């Protein structure tokens, strides 16, 4: 299901990044396994005061009936949860429902995310509520 | 279209943009009404530096897209 060679390179950049590297590669290996359509890279996220930090990122396209997301996952995972953006690379920005769910800093307002409990929850939950989105109006 | 730019010392901007702005446009506007150099800003949104050469399109910036800045001497 997961490349060796992925689980591998995994588990190596986690390690410096993230203070709890056991849940992170848990829950970041599971997903993977889970969902096929998404793929892992590590890239510098650069923080509202300007500090770069090189994160976990997961991405790909998750279906709600489709669309293409980057979800970030915290150094302080999971004490502090993942969040996720549309991925607009490569599209041809002459375009959506999931608009109305984007807050003002370019986060996809999943509810999950705002009601988040770091002891029972995981990245793959969030991607399945991810999936069902647009079954509930937007909240603010 | 309004969108909010934010700083580092909690004070926030706000400015008049087309879809079509470019972030140097942008910039400009800040210049504008703070009298800051465009040279001087780094623009932030959703993880990302943006670029003088792309839009606000690009980014999917809609309105009452709140923007981070901080300044940077080169």
């Amino acid at each position: 299901s997961v490349p060796e060679a992925v689980v591998n390179w995994l588990f190596k950049v986690i390690q410096p990044i993230y203070n709890d590297g056991r849940t992170t590669f848990h829950d970041s290996l599971a997903l993977l396994d889970n969902f096929h359509s998404l793929r892992p890279r590590t890239r510098v996220f650069t923080h509202s005061d300007g500090t770069p930090q090189l994160l976990l990122s997961i991405y790909g396209t998750i279906s709600t009936g489709s669309i293409p997301v980057i979800m970030w996952v915290p150094s302080m995972y999971p004490v502090k949860p993942p969040f996720i953006s549309i991925n607009l690379e490569n599209f041809d920005m002459n375009t959506l429902p999931i608009q109305e769910y984007i807050d003002s800093n370019g986060w996809i307002a999943l509810p999950i995310l705002h009601c988040w409990d770091p002891a029972a929850m995981n990245l793959i939950m969030v991607v399945q509520e991810l999936m069902s989105l647009l079954h509930e109006p937007p909240q603010d | 279209m309004q969108i909010f730019v934010k700083t580092l010392t909690g004070k926030t901007i706000t400015l008049e943009v087309e879809p079509s702005d470019t972030i140097e446009n942008v910039k400009a506007k800040i210049q504008d009404k703070e009298g800051i150099p465009p040279d001087q800003q780094r623009l932030i949104f959703a993880g990302k530096q943006l670029e003088d050469g792309r839009t606000l399109s690009d980014y999917n910036i809609q309105k009452e897209s709140t923007l981070h800045l901080v300044l940077r001497l080169r």
